[PDB]
RNA sequence: GAUGGGGAAGCUCCGUUUCAAAGGCCUGAUUUUAUGCAGGCCACCAUCGAAAGGGAAUCCGGUUAAGAUUCCGGAACCUGGAUAUGGAUUCUUCACGGUAACGUAACUGAAUGUGGAGACGUCGGCGCGAGCCCUGGGAGGAGUUAUCUUUUCUUCUUAAC
RNA sequence: GCUUGUGACGGCCCGUGAAAAUCCACAGGAAGGAAUAGUUUUCAUGCCAGGUCGUACUGAUAACCGCAGCAGGUCUCCAAG
RNA sequence: UCUAAGGGUCGGGUACGAUCAACUUAGAACUGGUACGGACAAGGGGAAUCUGACUGUCUAAUUAAAACAUAGCAUUGCGAUGGUCAGAAAGUGAUGUUGACGCAAU
């Protein structure tokens, strides 16, 4: 029941909040997740052809 | 819940005494021994691991068919092909080239 | 009284050396047949690191003369040498970087490193990383030839004597900050038992001859005599000058 | 020139036949769906003949001049065209294309190679040719 | 330690000087998706090693069954 | 965004042993770290490891060098010198 | 830490391949006969020193008042020794196939040489495994039920080879 | 996710992070080998054998060391919500 | 008690659709005897003088310090028939698998 609450958002204030954000989730972590993601939709517009290669390589090297 | 206990008198964590967890067909959760890894053989030539060669402890080695521990070109499961190739060009042109020398400085015992 | 601190390293106790890891000891050929009559030839198949060791060693195959088999020599590397060259060893052989001649064939000037006291002795001058001996002479009559040494001091031995073409690796080595105790310990851990130092003057007087008094001072001059016996020697041992040395060095 | 050509010899420089030498007997400079790359049939030597001396004598120097052949397809890539160059013309029908593929067809035509390069090496024609290159 | 499936290669285990013991085996099993079937595994006993050949079709297993060496001594079930 | 005015990778060591040490130890710790070019293959590939030992990324080949950078000044003005005397005995 | 040795009045001290005439192997020679001599190597030069280093090979189930990777049950694997049958191989004698990386159920190989394995620091993030953790359906068993909860708890396992 | 294993990488060094037994491979080609029948046990299957000593239990606020069933000391593995 | 943002998985001729599974982060209402890191967990801060640079080290069992060490600085000895040191001696020994970018001594 706590943890339905607690997916449901509830009991996540400042105050239920002990360890620092980065501990509770690491920003590396955060950026892997963001980064792998630009990374490979990137890789299917190339595969399909929406992007050109050209541009892909930019927004690569741009992501 | 339920741990596990080393198997042998041993009790400590070395290199030689490695643990595996494993459920047997009683139920219940049993350590393992489990054996330090083979390292793939490598080329003396280059250094690689030497592809085509089955990759054992040193004597399990002994109890395994002749075609686990080589490939079949010259040199088999010795050197890395590539370090083979290498070897035959050098031995063709150092052979040929020592001619080039041979009758050049023949030819200098004439003309002199 | 204690007997002192460098009475007791003589013991070998725990002073010896740590020899553990090291790579064999850096020698030159055997003087053989071909070594003094021509050359013969090796490759240098690894150039490595020897633990205590400033330099390193270059790993050095040679064929044998004698038998059909193998030969590994361990050489001190010298600088520029690598993996694959050709490495040429003998009185009529050529003067590159990496072959080993005998001091009578090469000119004046000359820089060689890891070089014979007598000939044959397999390489006593110059091993350490950066340093070498540059010929400076020439007595075909009785066959000397004279070198200056790394220390300044010019010395006259055999022209057989050998020497490698170049100077050693890793030079330069001594111009970087330790910065700290540890890497100080970590230098001699793979050394010898002898860091870090308590000064004589900061022990009792049973340890030394400098231990006591109720502020720390040497109390009497520090310089000791050549002929000073064992348990006295502590201090400057025979100085003939002392203080900061102004002026220029070098020798003349 | 082309120098791929007709009765070239050649090293073998991959493969199980790596460091033997070959005769070039017939290539296709071009082309082969089957073979998509430039490549030469090539008759060769397997199991040198094995020196011989005055102490040998009798029906040993009979075994000791015995050849094993073989013969391969192979990819230009995977020669070393040398300078010598060895006649072929005893068995340019015996190595082709339809020569390989069916074993039986393999199988004759090495047995006539070997009689071609066993007489060869009596009466010492091409010498090199059956010198075993050492590396 | 053994899996078989040439069911003439196993009728020359049997035949196996070597070969004493025999044992048969048989399992409810379900088949596809739906119904069941009649699983019947035929295990022989080697001096080293314990081949065992699954036919699964009740239907081959009978005629199997008869198959089996009059001197081997089958343990049935 | 530059990170530091001036101690560089000489950063890890903060505050301690002062900053003319610390300067020292950058300069030779730049030389040591820093990725050369092969004389051999040409590509710029070679690392140290352990002092005096120069080993080329691909191509594997490894030349004893100076303790901190590769070639060291005076070895060179060795390797003219050994240049020039030894063309003294084939002319 | 013995040994040829070298010190020491001596108990003993030094040295460990050291200033030494330092040993044993493969097979032929035997067909008086069992092992003399016939080749050729090989010159390594004691030995002790690890129940955490290296290292041939076993697992599950059951069992005892008290033993169990040790018994019992079943299924394995290693080392030595013997060896026959089947297969493979050969009239092109010592295999074939793939352009190649390489394949394989095999696929003769003395001296000698060489290569690898054994065999190797530490910390960091990232990737994958396993056991654990969390969880849905279902098939059982248990708990709570004034009231409430298609609920709470629990079994649903798979060894070496 | 947790523990642990492991990989491909990366930082570090005036520190670059044992040894030997043992196993295999290759280079070599001494030799020895068939057609009226040879070669082959590094393929499969098959036969036999595997000695000696240790093995219980405690490992600690009572089985060890501290005069003792001493609040002390004494090296480690497994680890649920 | 709501709101918004951050993902996976598929077919597309040579713009989007469809579902599957995650606690983070910010904001917005309501609400209570103004309470809320509610127990547990968890830095007192500042301005100076003396003094040792730092981290490390010691008097087990009355001294942990400003004492020892240290990196840095400087001096000394030494080319091996050698420096320093060991041993009753010696075909003895440490440094030394060493060589002045070294070893030894302050
Ligand atoms: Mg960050
Ligand atoms: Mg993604
Ligand atoms: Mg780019
Ligand atoms: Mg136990
Ligand atoms: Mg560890
Ligand atoms: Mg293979
Ligand atoms: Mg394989
Ligand atoms: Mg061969
Ligand atoms: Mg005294
Ligand atoms: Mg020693
Ligand atoms: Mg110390
Ligand atoms: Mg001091
Ligand atoms: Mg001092
Ligand atoms: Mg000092
Ligand atoms: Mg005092
Ligand atoms: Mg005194
Ligand atoms: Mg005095
Ligand atoms: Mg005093
Ligand atoms: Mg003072
Ligand atoms: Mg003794
Ligand atoms: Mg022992
Ligand atoms: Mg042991
Ligand atoms: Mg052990
Ligand atoms: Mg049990
Ligand atoms: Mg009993
Ligand atoms: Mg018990
Ligand atoms: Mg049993
Ligand atoms: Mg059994
Ligand atoms: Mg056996
Ligand atoms: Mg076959
Ligand atoms: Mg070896
Ligand atoms: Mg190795
Ligand atoms: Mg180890
Ligand atoms: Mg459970
Ligand atoms: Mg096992
Ligand atoms: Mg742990
Ligand atoms: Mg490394
Ligand atoms: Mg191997
Ligand atoms: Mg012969
Ligand atoms: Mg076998
Ligand atoms: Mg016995
Ligand atoms: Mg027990
Ligand atoms: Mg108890
Ligand atoms: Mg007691
Ligand atoms: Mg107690
Ligand atoms: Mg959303
Ligand atoms: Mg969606
Ligand atoms: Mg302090
Ligand atoms: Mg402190
Ligand atoms: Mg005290
Ligand atoms: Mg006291
Ligand atoms: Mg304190
Ligand atoms: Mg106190
Ligand atoms: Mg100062
Ligand atoms: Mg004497
Ligand atoms: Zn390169």
């Amino acid at each position: 029941a706590h943890a339905q609450s607690k997916r449901e958002g509830r009991h996540s204030g400042y105050g239920k909040r002990k360890g620092t954000r980065e501990a509770r989730l690491p920003s590396q972590v955060v950026w892997i997740r963001r980064l792998r993601v630009l990374r490979r939709l990137l890789a299917k517009y190339r595969d399909a052809g929406k992007i050109d290669k050209h541009l892909y390589h930019v927004l690569y090297k741009e992501s | 819940a339920q741990r596990v206990t080393f198997r042998r008198r041993n009790p400590y964590n070395t290199r030689s005494n490695k643990i595996k967890v494993v459920k047997t067909p009683g139920g219940i959760l049993r350590a393992q021994h489990v054996k330090k890894l083979a390292t793939r053989p490598k080329c003396g030539d280059c250094g690689s691991a030497l592809q085509g060669i089955s990759t054992l402890r040193p004597r399990q080695y002994a109890t395994v068919s002749k075609t686990h521990k080589t490939v079949s070109r010259a040199y088999g499961g010795s050197r890395c092909a590539n370090c083979v190739k290498e070897r035959i060009i050098r031995a063709f042109l150092i052979e040929e080239q020592k001619i080039v020398k041979k009758v050049v400085k023949e030819q200098t015992e004439a003309a002199k | 009284g204690r007997v002192i601190r460098n009475q007791r390293k003589g013991a070998g106790s725990i002073f010896t050396s740590h020899t553990r890891l090291r790579q064999g000891a850096a020698k030159l050929r055997t003087l053989d047949y071909a070594e003094r009559h021509g050359y013969i030839r090796g490759i240098v198949k690894q150039i490595v690191h020897d633990s205590g060791r400033g330099a390193p060693l270059a790993k050095v195959v040679f064929r044998d003369p004698y038998k059909y088999r193998l030969r590994e020599e361990i050489f001190i590397a010298n600088e520029g040498v690598h993996t694959g060259q050709f490495i040429y060893a003998g009185k009529k052989a050529s003067l590159n970087v990496g072959n080993v001649l005998p001091l009578g064939s090469v000119p004046e000037g000359t820089i060689v490193s890891n070089v014979e006291e007598k000939p044959g002795d397999r390489g006593a001058l110059a091993r350490a990383s950066g340093n070498y001996v540059i010929i400076i002479g020439h007595n075909p009559d009785e066959n000397k030839t004279r070198v200056r040494l790394p220390s300044g001091a010019k010395k006259v031995i055999s022209s057989d004597a050998r020497g490698v073409i170049g100077v050693i690796a890793g030079g330069g080595r001594v111009d970087k900050p330790l910065l700290k105790a540890g890497r100080a310990f970590h230098k001699y851990r793979l050394k010898r038992n002898s860091w870090p130092k308590t000064r004589g003057v900061a022990m009792n007087p049973v340890d030394h001859p400098h231990g006591g008094g109720n502020h720390q001072h040497i109390g009497k001059a520090s310089t000791i005599s050549r002929g000073a016996v064992s348990g006295q020697k502590a201090g400057l041992i025979a100085a003939r000058r002392t203080g900061l040395l102004r002026g220029s060095q070098k020798t003349q | 020139a082309k120098f791929l050509k007709a009765g070239k010899v050649a090293v073998v420089v991959r493969g199980r036949y790596a460091g033997k030498k070959v005769v070039i007997v017939k290539p296709h400079d071009e082309g082969s769906k089957s073979h998509p790359f430039g490549h030469a049939l090539v008759a060769g030597i397997e199991r040198y003949p094995l020196k011989v001396t005055k102490k040998h004598g009798a029906k040993k120097v009979a075994k000791r001049t015995k050849i094993k052949p073989f013969i391969k397809v192979v990819n230009y890539n995977h020669l070393l065209p040398t300078r010598y160059t060895l006649d072929v013309e005893a068995f340019k029908s015996v190595v082709s294309t339809e020569t390989f593929e069916q074993p039986s067809q393999r199988e004759e035509a090495k047995k006539v190679v070997k009689k071609a390069f066993e007489e060869r090496h009596q009466a010492g024609k091409n010498q090199w040719f059956f010198s075993k290159l050492r590396f | 330690a053994r899996e078989i499936t040439d069911i003439k290669q196993f009728l020359e285990l049997t035949r196996r000087a070597d070969v004493k013991t025999a044992t048969v085996k048989i399992n409810k099993k379900l088949n596809k998706a739906g119904k069941p079937f009649r699983q019947t595994k035929f295990k022989v006993r080697g001096s080293s090693s314990l081949y065992t050949l699954v036919i699964n079709d009740a239907g081959k297993a009978k005629k199997l069954i008869q198959s089996l060496p009059p001197t081997l001594k089958v343990n049935r079930l | 965004a530059k990170r530091t005015k001036k101690v560089g990778i000489t950063g890890k060591y903060g505050v301690r042993y002062g900053s003319s040490l610390r300067r020292q130890v950058k300069k030779l710790e730049i030389q040591q770290h820093a990725r050369y070019d092969c004389s051999f293959c040409g590509k710029k590939t070679v690392k140290r490891g352990a002092a005096g030992i120069w080993t080329c990324s691909c191509c594997k080949k490894t030349v004893a060098g100076g303790a901190y950078t590769v070639s060291t000044a005076a070895a060179a003005t060795v390797r003219s010198t050994i240049r020039r005397l030894r063309e003294m005995v084939e002319a």
